[PDB]
RNA sequence: GGACCUGGCGGUGCUUCAUAUCCCUCUAGAGGAGCCUGUUCUGUAAUCGAUAAACCCCGAUCAACCUCACCACCUCUUGCUCAGCCUAUAUACCGCCAUCUUCAGCAAACCCUGAUGAAGGCUACAAAGUAAGCGCAAGUACCCACGUAAAGACGUUAGGUCAAGGUGUAGCCCAUGAGGUGGCAAGAAAUGGGCUACAUUUUCUACCCCAGAAAACUACGAUAGCCCUUAUGAAACUUAAGGGUCGAAGGUGGAUUUAGC
């Protein structure tokens, strides 16, 4: 089975009240669902005793409710574990504490599990469901350090990682000293956490932090301990700042890799895509540097090594749109579809970015018999477009002059939520209304015009005054006319008056051909009139031809008199 | 098991989660049999005394 | 016991006592009438006693851009809550309490000369 | 929150029956053979009889476990004669309709 | 009786 | 995408289009084994199957082969056990 | 998938039992249900485990 | 204006299905059907009815009793009653000149039949009947009373006792729908020959829930085994064996056939029975045609429909009742 | 005379839907089964539990779902799974009834120890058969 | 008080009817005997409900304890329950039903007649009625299209059930609630229904229909009484089954009465 384009996602509710029509309620829908979820479980954590009937057969553990609470109220060694494998930071210090005084021995196995916990949370409690630099100067962690008895390499390692995950990157460093003062080794993790500290722990030109880091890398080479992809990944996430200086030093970084043996991961190449993209003319590298990249990855399925594996895919289509090359973004595309590699597509925000820059660049660079199968393909099944592609979709049909399909694309915009947005109702009347068409094409324009013109009308900022474009009213009156539906056309007149809105030109001439055919020369006034309110010099010649073209009563004479008056 | 399911739907209307609409049937006759004079008696202070 | 409860619908008719023998015949006469009342009314989805404030149920789902997150009413801004739903409550039955009174016709219990209004329009478009 | 007081009886008892089920089929075991000596029999007819009454599961009844009814009930759903027919008269027992025939 | 007389626009994806 | 009725009609009525159609929801229905999905199901399932020994023609030649027939039964209902 | 099937209908079977219509009293009147199950055998013939 | 209950009429109304109603349900019968085709991956453009209720009754499998309450996709003429049409235009006047009697079809002809029987005087059954008032009360798209169903059929009766040329033939035709008879010739069962060449013919009967199958050979002794007994020796009670007897005798054929039946279920009596309908419905291949219409006169070729009765709840029997209680 | 789910003819102003429009003895017959599951089959087991099971659907769902419901619920067993179908009313927000359909699924999930799923279908109103 | 209408009633007329149906006719019964079982009455410290048709092997597809709601004695008091109550009221009710129904009618909305009185509204060679809906019908279930089920409106009997459960009103809250132990349920008697009989178309045995014996005080006839054993249970003179012993009334049942096409 294939994905289903008339569906939204699988995750939303198959019904047209409750599918989201919009991209903003399809990520509310899904947080209201989560939020839901979160609530029962809330309950089902709270109130245990209502959940522990197990009739499944075989037993489903992940079913029953969990225990967040120590079990053990002895004070020893044993009981210190659980409330660390509980991760409690509070209970875990005052046990130690306690412990500490009573004078009992504590393990440095345990020791150790305890720094790993204070030192990954900062001596904070972990989120529950109900009840800057974060290294906090007074922190447990930093104490129960100093009053450990016997330090082995884990306890500064721990202390290392920790310190660079919440900033502390100068104490990070002063703590490499002691390490090495006391003839002790670090592991890979602890280097990849320094090598984050060297360049961020102070602000400084390339060549100098570019120093530190391939000192750190030969200590790495010294000390026995072999580099990981963190290592590398982590040394390009940080040359991002450079960008221009570290774009060559940044592909060293790559070769060795390959060299090595460690295979580059998404995120690998998501990092150099980032740093070769730096704003500007992309031309002169950025197009040789995606084009190498694809040719490597062509035909490749990809598994997690590194957490910055989801954002690759949105990278790369990022430059594709910049270049306006088509060929790389099916590639890209054509990559993402192989295997799974669908899943590295990114979170909402990151997969209706892909998509938007995506579809963008089809519309613009693609057939328009093409462009409408991946409209229907993707939209909404894919994403939700936002207004801005609505947009770029029918420059793409007016460029291929297919304008038989504008109805669709606002029977389509409201579907989507763009209803009442003004960029797009503009843009969609004033292609109609543009130049003229065979009756057949005028007469739909006109279908659709009425129903921008009830949204117009029927505004949820009606609470406040309706803003009615000037462009708006002339198109809709001009789509009324060329469709022949004159009655509305001259209704619509009075609402240049009451919103004072300079009317057109074409508007104006068009007007007196629809009275000249139903030879009412009372209206063909009411179209002097109104152009002599605004003071337009057509008024003035247009006096002229109403004198000729149509019949004059007295009274009629008088009336343009009274404007020759103003004249 | 009869304890578990009054114990829980009456925990989840307390949340919020769950109308009983018989519960609240018979919170609408006590509130108005107090309006009425037709109180329960304090425990030991009953009419025979 | 949770099993032994029926909807207010079957309650409600049980209570009313409108079918039935006393009904048939009004063999029962009622100056003291058991009326119904609809209790789900000023009731909103997920307010309960406790006050817990559920995100996307009973409070809004995001606030300020970041998704709301389970919490509880303070005790003294719960009284408030319930004290206020008490007195809508008072509210409600005063508004249902001020009816307009209409005007007498020969005598006070008398149906001799009360207005009934225009006769209904007939099917055709007709008015009187 | 169980009907009534005379379900929560039999609740207990059918807790209470479960306890001692494997004491009093071990003792009536020795009671319920022609082998062991009566000096021995009789010594186990004292014990089982010194059991608490509401072990014995001969004192259990089939109540409706809805309406606690003691009788018309249908073993099958556990359920009285009255609670059956309201849940099959609205369709809500699968599989089971009125007969005809 | 005398005591007392007794007592639109749908759109996608409103916010 | 069918226009399907179901429901005994009132006099002079039609059976209840499919929207809100309780006894339509009530059927288990086969739509999701078409003829066309279950012969791309079985395309599929294929990978998954042996072939059966071609010496095993008969059933008196699988006796000779394989004297003892071992029975046992599995039962599929519905429900958390 | 290529196995060898034939299908026959079992006979059906159906349960039926008696109960009193009223709540109370009235013996003579009674109410009867019944429970129908229909079979259907698929026999299949010379297939591997797997 | 004071507010006596505000009446409304329509909520228990029918709901009339305009032309309109029924041009866009067959819009979409049309549409449905080209995906019901697709479904099922057979060609949209030979897809017929008998498909659709195959296909439907797959996907929506109902087991239903009634077969009007289960799912159906029928086309909209065949599901939607059919409706009258406007009985007058715009300005308002009736298109025909009967209207205000409320009955212009019914009496329109009436009065075209009674114009008939006019134009005679100036100028002067086995396998048809007359249509039943529900088949008049379509033709006319008008309800009729029973009356109104008899008068038409008199004067119809009065137009053929006279001189009806062709077109006062084709006329009383459109009224008289032929009656399709079952033949109640029995079916003579094919003469079978086995290893040896021997003719015989084969059948079944059964009597209550006796089931028996007989095998009659051309040729024979008069010799008959039951379950491989012989026939007295099976039955013997004299009753039973004169039950056997009974179909050789009635067309003087004892002695010249051989029998070999096998009976299962019910008594002796009901086996007797149903060997009597076995053998008499196969040695019909054996009679000529004037005999075994006399056979099926005589009562030897009907299955016997008696069969016991379920006894009823609150009665003692399924006829009998309890004691009605001394008063 | 016989009363058992008989809605009793009144004055032509009471919508029924077409559940409520049938007696028992059209069960089978007209209408389906409101719960579809192997426990009432010959040689089957559990029918008890299956039952009350049902029972406690009926009312958790009447009253999670409160005025939302516009007909009984259609529960259906497949293997362990648990598809609760039910037609709701278009009143409630979207934001609720995802709210409601994530907190019921898990609720019931962890109660009977089973995956749990509910399907909903909207209705503008309440589906009228008949006027009684 | 006058006139009239409606209903009820008439030891009120005529006419045609009932199809297992009012009478006779047909077949097997009840009414007499024993036993089983229900009710009544009496008895007991010791439930309740049903109780003319439409109660009376009825709520019970079921009481040795339990069940249980009763009686006696003892005990507990925020009590399995954000208590509890089988307490009063079915003449406040829902729910589920009886009953005519072994019926075919009920009926909104309109229209017309009687002076626009309470009232009435049909004639087919037709003279003011039209009628949605409900019931019947149709359809479906069982073995058919037959039959049997099922279905059977509105209304009648303030019909039955607060003790299925729920619940309005009123009442109890150291008691009208809760628990424990033991105990009640018998028969002077009357009566309903049923079972077994009184026998020869029978009894016993073989057999499942070609047999041999029995056949009036050792026959037919107790499923009763008494004794023993076994089964279930913790508990059995008690419940059930079996054996032994015993061998009674009964000799085909008045008025009257039940069911069956
Ligand atoms: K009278
Ligand atoms: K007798
Ligand atoms: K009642
Ligand atoms: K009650
Ligand atoms: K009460
Ligand atoms: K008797
Ligand atoms: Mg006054
Ligand atoms: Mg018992
Ligand atoms: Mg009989
Ligand atoms: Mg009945
Ligand atoms: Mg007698
Ligand atoms: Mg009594
Ligand atoms: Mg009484
Ligand atoms: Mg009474
Ligand atoms: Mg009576
Ligand atoms: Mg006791
Ligand atoms: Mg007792
Ligand atoms: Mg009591
Ligand atoms: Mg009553
Ligand atoms: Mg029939
Ligand atoms: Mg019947
Ligand atoms: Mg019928
Ligand atoms: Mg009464
Ligand atoms: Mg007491
Ligand atoms: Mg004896
Ligand atoms: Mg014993
Ligand atoms: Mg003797």
């Amino acid at each position: 089975v294939n994905r289903d384009t008339t569906a939204v996602p699988y995750v939303f509710q198959d019904d047209p009240y409750l599918m989201p029509a919009s991209s903003l309620e399809s990520r509310s829908f899904l947080l209201a669902k989560k939020s839901g979820e979160n609530v029962a479980k809330f309950i089902i954590n709270s109130y245990p005793k209502y959940f522990q009937k197990d009739i499944a057969e075989p037993h489903i553990p992940c079913l029953m409710p969990e225990y967040f609470e120590p079990q053990i109220k002895d004070i020893s060694e044993a009981a210190l574990k659980e409330r660390i494998e509980l991760r409690k930071v509070k209970a875990s210090v005052d046990m130690f504490d306690q412990l500490l005084q009573a004078g009992t021995t504590v393990s440095l196995e345990t020791t150790n599990s305890l720094l790993d916990l204070l030192c990954y949370y900062g001596d904070q409690e972990p989120s529950t469901d109900y009840h800057g630099v974060t290294w906090r100067a007074k922190n447990n962690a930093e104490r129960i350090f100093s009053l450990m008895p016997e330090k082995n390499e884990h306890s500064y390692c721990t202390m290392i990682r920790g310190m660079v995950k919440h900033r502390a990157y100068e104490q990070a460093l002063n703590l490499y000293t002691e390490l090495l003062n006391n003839r002790l080794h670090a592991d890979v993790y602890t280097f990849n956490a320094l090598i984050e500290a060297t360049v961020c722990a102070i602000n400084e030109k390339f060549e100098e932090k570019w120093s530190k880091i391939l000192e750190l890398l030969r200590h790495m080479v010294a000390q026995k301990v072999k580099p990981n992809l963190q290592t590398f990944n982590t040394i390009l996430k940080c040359l991002r700042r450079f960008h221009v200086f570290a774009r060559s030093p940044a592909l060293q970084v790559l070769r060795e890799m390959k060299a090595i043996g460690i295979e580059p991961s998404l995120a690998t190449y998501h990092h150099i895509i980032r740093l070769f993209d730096q704003p500007g003319d992309p031309l002169k590298r950025s197009s040789f540097i995606i084009y190498d990249i694809m040719n490597e990855l062509m035909g490749k399925r990809f598994s997690p090594k590194d957490p910055d594996d989801d954002k690759f895919f949105q990278s790369a289509m990022s430059i594709c749109s910049s270049l306006r090359d088509l060929e790389l973004a099916y590639q890209v595309h054509g990559l993402l579809k192989t295997g799974d590699n669908w899943k590295f597509i990114g979170p909402d925000q990151h997969r209706n970015f892909y998509y938007s820059k995506f579809f963008d660049l089809i519309c613009l660079m693609e057939q328009i018999d093409v462009t409408l199968k991946w409209y229907e393909d993707l939209i909404p099944s894919a994403y939700f477009p936002h207004s801005q592609t609505m947009i770029h979709l029918l420059q793409a049909l007016d460029v291929a002059n297919r304008l038989e399909v504008i109805p669709k694309i606002w029977k389509d915009s409201k579907e989507y939520g763009h209803t009442f947005r003004s960029d797009l109702r503009e843009e969609i009347l004033m292609l109609m209304a543009r130049d003229k068409h065979p009756p057949e094409l005028q007469v739909a324009f006109a279908d659709c015009a009425a129903d921008i013109k009830s949204a117009y009308e029927s505004q949820p900022i009606r609470q406040t005054a309706q803003d009615w474009p000037a462009t708006s009213l002339n198109c809709i009156a001009i789509l009324f006319l060329r469709a022949g539906r004159t009655q509305e056309a001259w209704k619509m007149l009075g609402l240049f008056r009451k919103h004072n809105k300079i009317p057109r030109s074409e508007l104006l001439n068009e007007l007196m051909d629809s009275a000249k055919v139903s030879n009412s020369p009372s209206q063909a006034i009411e179209v002097v009139e109104l152009a002599s309110a605004f003071s337009l010099p057509i008024c003035e010649g247009l006096t002229q031809r109403v004198m000729s073209d149509f019949a004059i009563n007295q009274e009629q004479k008088e009336a343009l008199s009274n404007l020759t008056a103003l004249t | 098991n009869h304890h578990t399911y009054a114990e829980l739907m009456q925990t989840l209307r307390f949340l919020g989660l769950y109308r009983d609409e018989h519960q609240d049937f018979m919170d609408e006759q006590k509130r108005l049999k107090k309006l009425r004079g037709k109180e329960k008696p304090k425990k030991g202070e009953g009419k025979r005394a | 016991s949770f099993f032994t409860k029926l909807t207010a619908d079957e309650l409600w008719k049980g209570a009313l006592a409108e079918t039935g023998a006393g009904a048939k015949k009004g063999r029962g006469k009622r100056t003291k009438k058991k009326k119904r009342k609809d209790l789900n009314r000023g009731q909103i989805i997920g307010e309960g006693r406790y006050g817990f404030l559920w995100p996307g149920l009973n409070v809004p789902l995001m606030k300020n851009g970041a998704v709301q997150t389970i919490a509880q009413r303070s005790k003294e801004e719960q009284e408030k809550v319930e004290a206020d739903m008490i007195q809508q409550r008072e509210e409600w039955d005063r508004k249902k309490k001020m009816k307009v009174k209409r005007e007498r016709g020969w005598s006070g219990n008398s149906w001799g000369g009360i207005s009934l209004g225009p006769p209904d329009p007939g099917p055709c478009g007709e008015t009187y | 929150h169980y009907v009534d007081w005379r379900m929560w009886r039999d609740v207990k008892r059918r807790k209470m029956a479960y306890e001692y089920a494997d004491e009093r089929l071990r003792i009536n075991s020795l009671r319920k053979n022609t082998i062991l000596p009566k000096i021995l029999q009789d010594v186990a007819d004292e014990e089982i009889a010194a059991l608490p009454r509401d072990s014995c599961p001969v004192r259990i009844r089939n109540r409706c476990v809805m309406t606690s009814r003691p009788r018309g009930v249908k073993r099958r759903w556990r359920l009285s004669r009255i609670v059956f027919r309201h849940l099959a008269d609205h369709g809500q027992l699968s599989g089971i309709q009125r007969a005809t025939w | 009786y005398l005591s007392g007389e007794e007592v639109e626009y749908e759109c996608y994806a409103p916010d | 995408p069918l226009p399907v009725r179901m429901g005994y009609p009132v006099k002079k009525g039609v059976p209840m289009a499919k929207e809100g159609n309780l006894e339509l929801l009530k059927i288990p229905n086969f739509l999701h084994l078409t003829p066309v999905a279950i012969k791309k199901h079985c395309e599929a399932l294929k990978d998954f199957c042996t072939e059966w020994p071609a010496a095993l023609d008969s059933d008196e030649k699988c006796e000779k082969h394989f004297p003892i027939e071992i029975d046992s039964t599995d039962y599929v209902s519905s429900g958390p056990s | 998938l290529g196995i060898s099937i034939k299908v026959h209908e079992p006979p059906r079977k159906i349960e039926r039992f008696t109960l009193l219509q009223s709540v109370h009293i009235y013996k003579k009147h009674r109410v009867q249900y019944e429970m129908r199950t229909l079979y259907r055998c698929l026999e299949l013939e010379h297939l591997t485990g797997s | 204006a004071f507010v006596i209950p505000k009446k409304n009429v329509p909520t228990s109304k029918r709901e009339t299905y305009t032309e309109d109603f029924i041009k866009k349900q067959i819009e979409e019968f049309n549409i449905g059907k080209r995906h019901l085709a697709n479904m099922m991956g057979e060609d949209p453009e030979t897809f017929t009815q008998e498909d659709i209720d195959r296909a439907i009754a797959y996907l929506f499998p109902s087991g239903l009793f009634e077969k009007r309450a289960r799912p159906v996709m029928k086309h909209p003429e065949q599901i939607f009653p059919r409706q009258r049409a406007i009985q007058w235009g715009e300005d308002g006047r009736p298109f025909h000149y009967l209207f205000y009697t409320g009955k212009q079809s019914y009496y329109s002809l009436m009065h075209d039949v009674y114009g008939m029987l006019l134009n005679l005087e100036k100028h002067q059954v086995i396998g048809s009947r007359w249509l039943i008032k529900e088949e008049l009360e379509e033709m006319l798209v008008e309800k009729l009373s029973d009356l109104d169903y008899m008068q038409f059929i008199r004067l119809l009766e009065k137009l053929l006792t006279s001189q009806c040329g062709a077109a006062e033939e084709e006329f009383v035709q459109r009224f008289r729908r032929s009656v399709t008879l079952e033949s109640k010739k029995q079916l003579i069962e094919p003469v079978q020959y086995d290893e040896q060449g021997m003719a015989f013919s084969k059948s079944e009967g059964k009597r209550k829930t006796a089931k028996a199958e007989a095998i009659v050979y051309k040729h024979g002794s008069g010799r008959i085994k039951v379950n491989g007994i012989d026939y007295q020796l099976y039955f013997p009670i004299t009753q039973d064996r004169e039950q056997l007897m009974f179909p050789f005798h009635f067309v003087d054929r004892l002695g010249k056939h051989d029998v070999t039946c096998t009976v299962s279920g019910g008594g002796r009596s009901a086996q007797a029975g149903a060997i009597r309908l076995a053998m008499a419905k196969a040695l019909c291949s054996f009679v000529t045609e004037d005999e075994v219409e006399w056979m099926r006169q005589a009562g030897l070729l009907t299955t016997d429909p008696r069969v016991r009765e379920r006894k009823k709840p609150g009665q003692e029997g399924a006829r009998r009742k309890f004691t009605w209680k001394k008063r | 005379k016989n009363r058992a789910a008989r809605v009793r003819v009144s004055k032509g102003d009471k919508p029924v839907t077409y559940e409520e429009a049938h007696a028992p003895h059209y069960i089978a017959h007209r209408k389906g089964w409101l719960s579809l599951h192997t426990g009432n089959l010959d040689g089957e087991d559990h029918a008890a539990e299956r039952t009350v099971e049902d029972v406690f659907l009926r009312k958790f769902m009447w009253g999670t779902f409160p005025g939302c419901l516009a007909d009984q619920l259609v529960l259906k067993r497949r293997g362990n799974q648990l598809e609760i179908c039910a037609v709701v009313l278009r009143q409630l927000s979207p934001h609720k009834y995802y709210f409601l359909v994530g907190y019921s699924e898990t609720l019931l999930s962890y109660f009977y120890k089973c995956p749990v799923r509910l399907h909903l279908q909207t209705v503008p109103s309440k589906v009228v058969y008949k006027y009684l």
